[PDB]
C-alpha cells in the first residue's frame, strides 16, 4: 500500500486538539510559485490552506478534488483542450468566489512569457496557448499549444491554486506576500506569525465549505535539527522524521510515541562526467565501471536499520511505491568477473595494485558534499571498486559552492548528490536527461534520448505514457548515465495517540479526517 | 597570673633541604606595667619567636613549646580561638612595613578595618574619622589628605607608622612590637616612643619589643634579653645590663655602638669571626668559636642560664673574669684607621634646584585632585668625589625622592642633574646605559628590591651578568661577596622570602658592591643590622673608600653612624636643604632651630 | 579623563570603519549566494537565476557594491537578505534574545567559577580539589551538545517519575501560554533553566581554573598574615584580602565574557530552539550572505571594543599601581 | 664558586620531584609514540570495512567495537591520535607564546607600542576568524589543512590571552625590582624575559594546558556545522563529533575517543601544575 498513517473513521476522534509539528527555517517568502517560496515544507504546510485540481492517491494514480473541482476533463484532444469547473461553494478567505480569473492570472504567471516575474518552474505553463471563459464564470477551458501528457499536474501534487489577487502582477508575485499570505480557501487559515518566536498557527477556516476538521489548530515550531528529537521526548511536537538509525533507536525506546515509515520519494545516486576530455567519455568505459560497484551492499549497509531488506533503486524516472515502477537495471548487473574482463579488453591493464592504460592509472574522482550524512556511500564504493583495479579517490567538499564550483563547471569524474521524486514525474525528465537540459551536468545524451523524452510527454494516454517512460528510463540505463542507490525510506516518529496522520509516502493527507484518538 | 608566659619555645622551619631550627628553647615572661626588649645578632631568631607567639607563622614552621597569654594555653588553639586574642589581647607591628600592608585598600581603610573587627557597631563613618584621628596622633603630616593614599604612595617612615597604627587602634593588653623604629627619625620616634609609653601607663599593655639599636632600650625598656644563635643568652634589668654585663657576647656587642663624639674615619670595632650556621651548631656554646675566653671546656656541653646576680642570668660557664673587666680589656682585638686614604674634589654629582611635586586625589575611576605634596622644593645638592654626602632630616621630607630622581638618570621635573660630568638630559639612550656601570643604589626597602622567584646567587650576580662577566668571575666574585657581607656559601640556593630582615638587606648590599661602582646611592643601607654586624658593614665601606676612591650618597636616621662616614651632610625638612656643609660646622653648632632640636634629642645609650 | 575618551572614540571609529571592510570584500570574494537555487530539484530556469544575480547586485566592482552598502548602512538601512526580508529588524530580534539567553547563566557561571577556582587554591591538593579539578577538566574536554543533552536526559526523567511536567526546555515560552502577567514570568524563568545550566557549567569550569592559578600567587604574601594580626579570621583573611588581589587578571577574562560569546552560543541555542546571534551567524555563512555577515560584525565589533574601554577601567580600579588609565 | 647553581636549575630539580607531573608527562609521551607503533601491530586497520560486522559492542575481534561502517574503532581513534593530539600540541604552544610575547611586550613598554600592539588585536578580535575558519578549513585534505589550521587557530586565538597578560604586566612593571633591575643596567628583554615572564608564569601555563583541549575542540566545533576535516581522513576532533549524536545509544562510538581526550586533558594538567609549583618558591607542597 505504501502509506501507513494509523487509519481511523474520522468521527470516533476527538472534536478538538492541536496537532504540533517543526519545520526547519521560517519561510521567507509565502508564494509557492516564487524561488524563495518553494520548497519542501513550505509547500507541505500551504497544503492544508490551498485549493488543489487532483488528489494523488497511495501509488501516484489521481482523482478530482470534489470540494474545489466537480469534474474535470480532457475535453477535445485535437489541441489538447481541457475544462476546469469550479463548484459554486469555494470561495476565498476575503470571501469573493473562486473564478476562472484565477487559474489564467496563475497559468499566465508561471507561463514564462513575461520575464518580471520570478517562477521557481513552468510546470507545463509553457505550453498552454491560452485561456478563456467557459459557460459562465465558474469554468475555465484551458487549450495548449502542443500535446502535454502530464497537465493533470498543473495545480496537483507540489502545485497549489492560488488567488487571482496575489498573481496579477509581477509586483504581488515576487513581494505580494513577503511577511505572510494572501487570501486562502481550505480547511484551516494561517492566523499568527511569531517572527521572534519563529512559530506558525493554522486555525479552522470559518468559511469551509467542506469536511469539518477534527483538529483545532495546527502549530509550527522553527527547530533545528539538535532539538527536533528533545522536543519530541517531552510533549512540545508529536511528529519528526527520524533519518539515521541513531533518531530511530532513541524515538523507539521512547514510551508514548510509535515510529511508522513508508517509502519516500527522495532518491541518491552517481552522476558519470561523460564530457569530452574527462576519462569516461567513452561509453563502454562508464558501463564497465558501473558493473563493478555493488549497488546491494551500498543499499544494505547504508540502510542498516532503517529498513528489513534494504534494497537499492532501480529506476530513473519511478519509485519503488510509485506504478510504473519496474527494474531495467539489467544491463548493468552487478557481477564483477565481467569488469575485469571488458577492462582487460578495453586496454587498461592490471599493473600490480590499479588499472593502468598506458602510464596513466585508472584513477577517478569522487564529489560529494555533506559529508557526515554521505560519507556512507562514497566509502564502500571505493572498498568494492578497489577489487576490480579502480582508485575513486574521495574529495570531500564543504557544500557552501558544490555545483558553482565543481558541477556545473564539469570538475568533476563521478559527482553524487540527490533528486526528489514526483508523483508527476515526466517534467523533469526532459530537464535532466535531455543533450541540451540545463541539469544535464555531465553533457551525456543522444538524439535517441532525445526523441524519446519528447514523445512521452506528448501521449494522452495515462498508461501509455508510462510504457514510453520506461523505454527512456532502459535507454538511459544503457549508456552510463548514472546509477541511482537508495531512495530514503519515510521514517517518521508520531505520537502514538495521532490518527490518519503519519508517513504517507507521495500520497498526500487530506485535513478535515486526521486527529486524536479519543480519550 | 602573668600577662604573657613562654617556656621552652621551639621553631625550627622544614624547607627543601636541613632544616633550620631558628629557636632553640627560650622561656621569659612581660608583666602589664613593664617593657622587655629583647636585642641579638641578626639572625639569631627573635623575629621567629615574635610569631611564634603570636601565632602567624607558616604552615611548615614546626613550632613545639609552651606560650600563655593569661592562662590560656594559645600554642594550638583553633584559628577562631586565636582571632579574639589577635587583634584585643595581642596586638603586633612586623619588621617589613610595606609588604605587610594590602596594597590596593588606603591605609584608612586599613586601619578602619583593624577598627571595627573588634567593636562592629561603630559602623563605617565612625571608623574612618577615628582611622584618622589615629593617623594624627602617630603623626603623619596632612593626616586628613593623606588617608586615602595606597601604601605605595608613602614614605618609608609613614609607611611603618602607619603599621603602628594599626598595632595600637583597639589599645591591646600586649603588644609585640619588632624594631619599630627603624625608618623614623630621632625627633618623630621621640613621640612614638611616648605613644608606646602611653599604652604603658594609661593602660596595662606590658611591651615586647626587639630591637637593633641600643640607645632606644636605655630609655625605653625595663629588663633586657640577649639572644644568639636560638637560645636566650644573657639576661638581666636594662640598667644593670649595660654596666654590668658578664657574657663574652654581650661584652663585644654592647661594646660596639657608635659614639657620635667620633669623625671622618674612626674604625669602630666589631665582634671578629662569622655568625652561626644555625644549622649544624657543634655541641658546646654556639658562640665559643668566635669567643677570646675559649677554653676545652667550654665546648663539651651547651651552657645554660645561670644565676650571677639579683635578677641576673648569663648562659656561661666562665663568667667571674668577665666582671669588671671592660671590651678593650676582654677583647685584645684593636682597631686603627691606617689606610691608603686618597684625596680629591672634582664633582661627580651636581644637583641645583630640583623640584618634584606629586598630585593628591580621590575616587576609584574619576580621580578627582584635593592637593599635592611637595616632595622636593628646589634643594642644592653636590657631592665631590671620594667624599660622602649624608643627608639626613625629617621622615617623609623627600629625602627618598631626590635619591631616586637622581638615579633614574633623565631630565627631572624643574631642575638640574649632572652626574659623572654629563648633563642628564643632554645623554641618549646608549650612553645613558654605559653610564650606569658607575652608579648604583641600597633601596630603603631591601625585599621589595628583590624578586621572590629568584635564589640568592641569581640576585647577587644579577647586575655583574648583564656587563659582561662570565661563569668564572662572576661565581669568584659572588663567593666573595657572601663572606664580604657575613653570609654563608649555601644561602645561595635559598629566596630572598626565607631570611631574617637583616640577612635580606646584607643580600641588597652585596648586589650593590658588585661592580664597585663610582658612586654608591645608599637609603638607609644599616638600618635593620646589629650592632656588631652593621660596625663591620661601615668598616667595610670606609676602608673600600680610602683605596679605590669611592663616594657615597648616605640617607639615614641614624646621626651616629653618620658622624663616622659623612664629610659633608645635609639636613633635609619638609623638602628643602633645611642646613648643609660639613659636619663639623654642623654637627658642632647648629644654626638653625630644626636641626639643633633633632641634633639635641639624640637617644644616649646612658641609662644613667 | 575626557581627553582620553576624545582619543579611544576616533581610536575605534576608524577601526570599526575598516574591520566592517574587509569583512565585506571578504565575503564578496568568497560567497557565492546562488548556489542554494542550484542544489533544488526544481532548478529554477537559467534566465530567473540570472535574473536575481541582477537583482542583488552580484555583477557591479564588489567597491561599487561596498560603497552603496555604506551609503545607507549609516541610516540604519542594513539591507536585504538573499530572500527580501529586511536585516536591520531582524537584528534587532536577535540581539534581544541572545542577551535574555545569556545573561543569568553566565553571570552566575563567573561567579560560582570564582568561588570554586579560590576554594581549590586554598586547599591546593587535598580531595576537595582533585575532584573539583577533575570535574572542570571533564567538562572543558567534551562538546556542550553532549553537556546539554545530558541534561535533558536527567530533566527527562525527573518529568517521568514525578509524573508532571515540570522541566521545559524547549523554545523560549510555552507554545500557546494563556493569560497572566506572572504566569508569563514563571513561564520564562521555567524555560531559562536548563540553558542557563549548561552555559553556567561551561563557565564555571573554564574560570575556575584561571582563578586558582591566579590565587595561588598571593596564598602566601605578607598582607594576609597582617590582616589575620588585626583579628581577621583565616577564611575571612584570604578571601577578603587574597582574593580581592587575585581578581586582577580576571577583569580582562569577564569583559570579555561579556563579549565572544553573543555569536559562540550557537549549540546551545541549537538543542534549546532559541534564536539569536549564533544561529544567525551559522544561517549567514550556510545561505552565503554578506548583509547579514556584515550587520553582525558591526554590532559585535560595537560590543568587543567597548570592552576594550571597560577593561582598562577595571583594571586600574581594581589596582591603583597601574598608574595607566 | 663553590656550588652556585642558576635558577632553571633549581626549577627543573624542583619540578622533576612532584611525581604526579613526572608521571603524567611520560604517560602524555608515550601515548604519543602509542599513537605510531601500534597502527602497524594491531588486527584491522583503520578505513577497513568489515560489512559482517556494523555497529558491534566491543569484544574479542575487535576489542573497541566498529562503526556504522564496520571499521574498526581502536584503530580509527589511533590513527586520530595522530593529527589531533600534534595539533592540540602546536596550537597550545603557539598560541601561548604569541600571547606572551605581545602582551608582555605592550604591558611593559605603553607609550605608541601598546598603542600599535592593541590596534592590531582589537583589529583581529572585530574581524570574525569564524567565517576565515568556517570556509578555508574545507580546502584540501592533506598537512596543507593541519597547517592552515594552526596558522588560524593559533593566530586567532591568542588575542584574550595577550590582554590578560598585558593587563598584568602593567601592574607588574610598576614594582621595586623591575626598578632595581632597570637601574642596573638590565636590557629590557633581559627584563621581561627573566622578571615580567616567570612573575607571571602561573597563568601562562594555565592558558598552554587550557588551550590544548580548546584547540582540539575546535576542530569538533567545526564539525557540527558542516565544516571541518572532512571524512577520507580521520582525527579525533571528528571522531568525537560522529560520536556525540550516538552518545546515548551507542555509547562506545562516543566514549572511547572522547575518553581519550579526557586523559589527555588530565595529563596535560597535571604537568601544568607541577612546573607551577616548581617556578613558584612559596608553593607548600615542595617543603619536605
Ligand atoms: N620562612 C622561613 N623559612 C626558612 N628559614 C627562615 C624563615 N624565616 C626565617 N628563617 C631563618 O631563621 C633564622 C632566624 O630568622 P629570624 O627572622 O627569626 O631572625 P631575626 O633574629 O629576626 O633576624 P633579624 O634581627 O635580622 O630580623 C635565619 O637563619 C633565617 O634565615
Ligand atoms: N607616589 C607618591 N604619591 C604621593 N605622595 C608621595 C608619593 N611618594 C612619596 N610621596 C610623599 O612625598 C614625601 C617624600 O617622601 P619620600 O619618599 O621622599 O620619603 P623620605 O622623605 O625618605 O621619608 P623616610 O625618611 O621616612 O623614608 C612623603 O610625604 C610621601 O608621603
Ligand atoms: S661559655 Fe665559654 S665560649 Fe661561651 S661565651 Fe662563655 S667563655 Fe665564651
Ligand atoms: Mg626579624
Ligand atoms: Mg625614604
Amino acid at each position: 500500500t505504501t502509506s501507513d498513517i494509523n487509519q481511523q473513521d474520522p468521527a470516533t476522534l476527538q472534536d478538538g486538539g492541536n496537532l504540533r509539528l517543526s519545520l526547519t527555517d521560517f519561510p521567507p517568502n509565502f508564494n509557492i510559485l516564487h524561488i524563495d517560496g518553494n520548497n519542501a515544507e513550505v509547500a507541505a504546510m500551504m497544503k492544508a490552506t490551498l485549493p488543489r485540481a487532483f488528489i494523488i492517491g497511495p501509488d501516484g494514480s489521481t482523482t478530482v478534488d470534489t470540494n474545489y473541482f466537480t469534474s474535470i476533463e480532457l475535453t477535445r484532444t485535437a489541441p489538447q483542450v481541457v475544462t476546469y469547473t469550479i463548484n459554486p461553494e469555494a470561495v476565498w478567505s476575503d470571501g469573493t468566489p473562486i473564478t476562472w480569473r484565477d487559474i489564467a492570472s496563475q497559468i499566465h504567471a508561471i507561463s514564462g512569457a513575461d520575464k518580471a516575474f520570478e517562477i521557481a518552474s513552468s510546470s507545463g505553463a509553457e505550453r498552454v496557448a491560452s485561456v478563456t471563459r467557459g459557460v459562465d464564470d465558474r469554468q475555465a477551458v484551458v487549450t495548449f499549444a502542443k500535446p502535454y501528457a502530464e497537465w493533470r499536474g498543473m495545480f496537483a501534487g507540489n502545485g497549489m491554486l492560488l488567488p487571482a489577487s496575489m498573481t496579477a502582477t509581477p509586483e504581488a508575485f515576487n513581494k505580494g506576500q513577503l511577511d505572510g499570505p494572501g487570501p486562502s480557501a481550505g480547511p484551516f487559515v494561517v492566523s499568527a506569525l511569531d517572527r521572534t518566536a519563529q512559530r506558525i498557527v493554522l486555525t479552522r477556516n470559518p468559511r469551509w465549505w467542506g469536511a469539518r476538521p477534527r483538529l483545532d489548530s495546527i502549530t509550527y515550531l522553527v527547530l533545528d535539527d539538535a532539538a527536533r528529537l528533545p522536543a519530541l521526548q517531552n510533549n512540545t511536537i508529536d511528529a519528526t522524521g527520524v533519518g539515521t538509525l541513531d533518531q530511530l533507536t532513541i524515538a523507539a525506546r521512547t514510551k508514548g510515541i510509535s515510529i511508522r515509515r513508508a517509502p519516500g520519494p527522495s532518491w541518491y545516486h552517481f552522476t558519470l562526467n561523460g564530457a569530452p576530455g574527462s576519462i569516461l567519455a567513452d561509453k563502454a568505459l562508464r558501463l564497465a565501471i558501473a558493473k563493478g560497484i555493488d549497488r546491494y551492499t551500498i543499499a544494505r549497509v547504508a540502510q542498516y536499520g532503517l529498513t528489513s531488506d534494504p534494497v537499492p533503486l532501480n529506476n530513473h524516472v519511478f519509485v519503488a511505491g510509485q506504478d510504473g515502477y519496474q527494474d531495467n537495471s539489467g544491463v548493468v548487473a552487478y557481477n564483477p568477473e565481467q569488469a575485469k574482463r571488458e577492462l582487460d579488453a578495453l586496454g587498461w591493464r592490471r599493473s600490480g595494485a590499479f588499472r593502468e592504460k598506458d602510464g596513466r592509472q585508472l584513477v577517478i574522482r569522487d564529489l560529494f558534499y555533506d559529508a557526515q550524512s554521505t560519507r556512507q556511500f562514497a566509502q564502500i564504493a571505493q572498498h568494492t571498486l578497489a577489487q576490480i583495479g579502480v582508485k575513486l579517490e574521495l574529495q570531500a567538499k564543504s557544500g557552501s559552492g558544490f555545483f558553482s564550483d565543481y558541477v556545473n563547471v564539469g570538475a568533476f569524474d563521478i559527482a553524487q548528490f540527490g533528486w526528489v521524486g514526483d508523483a508527476f514525474p515526466l517534467s523533469s525528465l526532459t530537464q535532466i536527461y535531455a543533450s541540451d537540459g540545463e541539469s544535464n551536468f555531465g553533457k551525456i545524451g543522444s538524439p535517441q534520448i532525445d526523441a524519446a523524452i519528447e514523445r512521452t510527454l506528448a501521449e494522452l494516454d495515462p498508461g501509455k505514457a508510462r510504457a514510453l517512460a520506461n523505454q527512456v528510463d532502459e535507454l538511459i540505463w544503457a549508456e552510463g548515465f548514472s546509477l541511482p542507490l537508495t531512495q530514503s525510506p519515510g521514517t517518521v516518529a508520531v505520537r502514538s495517540t495521532l490518527a490518519n496522520f503519519g508517513a504517507t509516502g507521495l500520497a498526500d493527507l487530506d485535513y478535515t479526517a486526521i486527529g486524536f484518538m479519543r480519550r | 597570673s602573668p600577662l604573657l608566659e613562654v617556656t621552652d619555645l621551639a621553631v625550627t622551619f622544614r624547607t627543601d633541604g636541613d632544616p633550620v631550627t631558628a629557636v632553640r628553647g627560650i622561656s621569659y615572661r612581660v608583666e602589664p606595667g613593664e617593657v622587655v626588649a629583647m636585642v641579638g645578632e641578626s639572625g639569631s631568631g627573635k623575629s621567629a619567636a615574635a610569631m611564634a607567639v603570636v601565632g602567624l607563622l607558616p604552615e611548615y614552621a614546626q613550632v613545639r613549646g609552651s606560650v600563655r597569654l593569661q592562662g590560656t594555653e594559645l600554642l594550638g588553639l583553633a584559628d577562631n580561638a586565636m582571632s579574639r586574642f589577635r587583634g584585643k589581647a595581642i596586638g603586633t607591628v612586623f619588621q617589613d612595613p610595606m609588604s605587610a600592608l594590602t596594597p590596593v585598600y588606603t591605609v584608612g581603610d586599613q586601619i578602619a578595618e583593624a577598627i571595627e573587627v573588634h567593636q562592629p557597631r561603630v559602623g563605617k563613618k565612625a571608623a574612618r574619622r577615628r582611622a584618622v584621628e589615629l593617623l594624627d596622633l602617630v603623626g603623619i603630616s596632612q593626616p586628613q589628605r593623606r588617608s586615602r593614599a595606597f601604601p605605595h604612595e608613602l614614605s618609608g617612615g609613614e609607611r611603618q607608622r602607619v603599621v603602628i597604627a594599626i598595632a595600637i587602634a583597639n589599645d591591646p593588653d600586649l603588644l609585640i612590637c619588632d624594631d619599630p623604629t627603624t625608618a623614623l627619625d630621632v625627633t618623630v620616634q621621640a613621640q612614638i616612643l611616648d605613644v608606646l609609653k602611653a599604652a604603658r601607663d594609661v593602660t596595662g599593655a606590658g611591651v615586647l619589643i626587639i630591637t637593633h639599636d641600643l640607645g632606644v632600650v636605655a630609655e625605653f625598656a625595663d629588663r633586657a634579653l640577649v639572644m644568639y644563635a636560638g637560645r636566650v643568652v644573657e639576661s638581666a634589668g636594662v640598667n644593670d645590663l649595660y654596666r654590668d654585663r658578664r657574657m663574652p657576647y654581650t661584652v663585644g656587642l654592647l661594646g660596639s655602638v657608635p659614639r657620635l663624639d667620633a669623625a671622618q674615619g674612626t674604625r669602630l670595632v666589631p665582634i671578629p669571626g662569622a655568625p652561626p650556621s644555625l644549622a649544624g651548631l657543634a655541641p658546646g656554646c654556639p658562640f665559643a668559636p668566635r669567643c677570646p675566653l675559649v677554653i676545652d671546656e667550654c665546648l663539651t656541653a651547651e651552657p645554660e642560664l645561670l644565676d650571677v646576680a639579683t635578677d641576673h642570668r648569663a648562659a656561661c660557664i666562665r663568667t667571674e673574669l668577665v666582671t669588671g673587666r671592660s671590651a678593650a680589656d676582654i677583647y685584645r682585638v684593636k682597631t686603627e684607621a691606617r689606610p691608603a686614604a686618597l684625596g680629591d674634589a672634582s664633582v661627580v654629582v651636581r644637583v641645583r634646584h630640583l623640584v618634584k611635586t606629586y598630585r593628591l586625589a580621590k575616587g576609584v575611576v574619576l580621580r578627582r585632585a584635593i592637593g599635592e605634596v611637595r616632595a622636593v622644593d628646589g634643594i642644592s645638592l653636590e657631592l665631590r668625589q671620594g667624599r660622602t654626602l649624608g643627608i639626613v632630616g625629617e621622615s617623609g621630607s623627600g629625602k627618598s625622592t631626590t635619591l631616586h630622581e637622581i638615579l633614574e638618570l633623565a631630565a627631572p621635573q624643574s631642575g638640574s642633574i649632572e652626574v659623572l660630568g654629563t648633563d642628564v638630559a643632554t645623554l641618549g639612550t646608549a650612553e645613558r646605559r654605559s653610564l650606569r656601570r658607575d652608579i648604583q643604589v641600597v633601596f630603603q626597602d631591601p625585599v621589595a628590591s628583590l624578586d621572590p622567584r629568584l635564589p640568592v646567587f641569581d640576585l647577587i650576580a644579577e647586575p655583574l651578568q648583564a656587563n659582561g662577566f662570565g661563569k668564572n668571575e662572576t661565581h669568584a666574585r659572588v663567593a666573595e661577596l657572601l663572606d664580604i657581607v657575613g653570609l654563608r656559601h649555601g644561602d645561595a640556593s635559598r629566596y630572598p622570602a626565607e631570611f631574617s630582615g637583616g640577612q635580606k638587606q646584607r643580600i641588597g648590599i652585596a648586589r650593590a658592591l658588585a661592580l664597585q661602582p663610582k658612586i654608591l646611592a645608599l637609603d638607609d643601607p644599616v638600618s635593620a643590622l646589629d650592632v656588631s654586624i652593621q660596625a663591620g658593614i661601615i668598616n667595610l665601606l670606609l676602608d673600600l673608600q680610602e683605596q679605590f676612591g669611592l663616594s657615597y650618597l648616605f640617607v639615614s636616621h641614624d646621626l651616629s653612624v653618620v658622624k663616622h662616614l659623612a664629610h659633608q651632610v645635609a639636613v633635609m625638612l619638609a623638602g628643602t636643604v633645611v642646613e648643609q656643609g660639613d659636619s663639623e660646622e654642623v654637627f658642632g653648632n647648629p644654626k638653625h632651630e630644626y636641626t639643633r632640636r633633632l641634633l639635641g634629642a639624640v637617644p644616649q645609650p646612658d641609662p644613667a | 579623563m575626557t581627553r582620553y575618551l576624545a582619543r579611544r572614540l576616533l581610536n575605534y571609529l576608524v577601526l570599526l570603519a575598516l574591520a566592517s571592510f574587509l569583512t565585506y570584500c571578504l565575503t564578496s570574494l568568497a560567497f557565492s549566494p546562488l548556489e542554494s537555487l542550484m542544489q533544488r530539484s526544481p532548478r529554477p530556469p537559467q534566465a530567473v537565476i540570472d535574473a536575481k544575480a541582477h537583482d542583488l547586485g552580484l555583477d557591479r566592482p564588489i567597491l561599487a557594491r561596498y560603497a552603496n552598502w555604506v551609503s545607507h548602512a549609516v541610516r540604519g538601512d542594513f539591507g536585504t537578505t538573499i530572500t527580501g526580508q529586511p536585516v536591520g529588524t531582524e537584528l534587532g530580534r536577535r540581539i534581544g534574545v541572545s542577551l535574555r539567553l545569556l545573561v543569568v547563566g553566565s553571570v552566575f557561571g563567573t561567579v560560582a567559577g570564582v568561588v570554586i577556582g579560590a576554594w581549590g587554591a586554598i586547599r591546593q591538593y587535598r580531595l576537595s580539589d582533585r575532584v573539583m579539578t577533575t570535574l572542570a577538566l571533564l567538562v572543558l574536554s567534551t562538546p556542550t551538545f553532549v553537556v546539554a543533552n545530558l541534561l535533558i536526559l536527567g530533566a527527562l526523567r525527573v518529568n517521568w517519575a514525578v509524573g508532571i511536567q515540570l522541566f521545559d526546555y524547549t523554545g523560549e515560552t510555552s507554545p500557546g501560554v494563556a493569560g497572566g502577567v506572572w504566569d508569563r514570568l514563571g513561564d520564562r524563568l521555567q524555560h531559562l533553566i536548563l540553558p542557563s545550566l549548561t552555559l553556567a557549567l561551561a563557565a564555571a569550569a573554564g574560570f575556575s581554573r584561571y582563578q586558582r592559578n591566579a590565587m595561588l600567587d598571593v596564598l602566601g604574601q605578607d598582607f594576609i598574615r597582617t590582616a589575620r594580626a588585626k583579628g581577621l579570621t583565616r577564611r575571612r583573611a584570604l578571601l577578603k584580602h587574597g582574593l580581592r588581589t587575585a581578581l586582577i587578571p580576571m577583569a580582562t577574562l569577564f569583559a570579555y565574557g561579556v563579549a565572544g560569546l553573543v555569536t559562540g552560543a550557537v549549540f546551545v541555542e541549537k538543542i534549546f530552539g532559541w534564536h539569536g546571534m549564533g544561529e544567525w551567524m551559522v544561517r549567514g555563512i550556510s545561505t552565503q550572505d554578506t548583509n547579514i555577515v556584515a550587520a553582525i560584525t558591526v554590532f559585535s565589533g560595537a560590543v568587543v571594543l567597548l570592552a576594550g574601554l571597560l577593561s582598562d577601567v577595571i583594571y586600574a580600579a581594581l589596582d591603583p599601581r597601574v598608574r595607566v588609565s | 664558586m663553590t656550588e652556585f647553581a642558576s635558577r632553571r636549575t633549581l626549577v627543573v630539580r624542583r619540578f622533576l620531584r612532584n611525581r604526579a607531573a613526572v608521571a603524567s608527562l611520560a604517560a602524555l609521551l608515550l601515548l604519543f609514540v602509542s599513537a605510531y607503533a601500534l597502527p602497524p601491530l594491531l588486527p584491522y586497520s583503520y578505513d577497513d570495512l568489515d560489512f559482517n560486522a556494523l555497529l558491534q559492542p566491543p569484544g574479542t575481534k575487535h576489542w573497541l567495537g566498529t562503526n556504522a561502517l564496520g571499521q574498526d574503532l581502536l584503530a580509527q581513534t589511533l590513527r586520530g591520535m595522530q593529527k589531533s593530539m600534534l595539533i592540540g600540541v602546536c596550537v597550545a604552544v603557539i598560541s601561548t607564546g604569541i600571547a606572551a610575547t605581545v602582551g608582555a611586550i605592550s604591558g611593559y613598554f605603553g607609550g605608541w607600542r601598546d598603542r600599535t600592539l592593541m590596534w592590531v588585536v582589537d583589529l583581529l578580535l572585530v574581524v570574525p576568524s569564524f567565517i576565515l575558519i568556517a570556509i578555508v578549513t574545507p580546502r584540501t585534505k592533506n598537512s596543507a589543512n593541519i597547517m592552515f589550521l594552526v596558522l588560524l587557530l593559533a593566530g586567532f586565538g591568542w588575542m584574550i590571552s595577550s590582554r590578560m597578560v598585558r593587563g598584568m604586566t602593567m601592574s607588574l612593571r610598576e614594582r621595586e625590582f623591575i626598578r632595581a633591575a632597570r637601574y642596573m643596567g638590565v636590557s629590557s628583554r633581559r627584563i621581561i624575559v627573566g622578571h615580567v615572564v616567570p612573575n607571571v608564569a602561573s597563568i601562562l601555563i594555565i592558558d598552554a594546558a587550557l588551550n590544548v583541549a580548546a584547540a582540539i575542540l575546535a576542530e569538533t566545533g567545526l564539525s557540527f556545522l558542516g565544516f571541518g576535516i572532512q571524512p577520507p581522513d580521520v582525527s579525533l576532533g571528528t571522531l568525537i563529533a560522529d560520536g556525540t549524536a550516538s552518545a546515548t545509544a551507542f555509547p562506545w562510538v562516543f566514549l572511547f575517543p572522547a575518553s581519550i581526550l579526557v586523559l589527555i586533558l588530565v595529563c596535560a594538567n597535571l604537568t601544568g601544575d607541577g612546573l607551577r609549583d616548581a617556578l613558584d618558591p612559596a608553593s607548600r607542597s615542595l617543603r619536605r
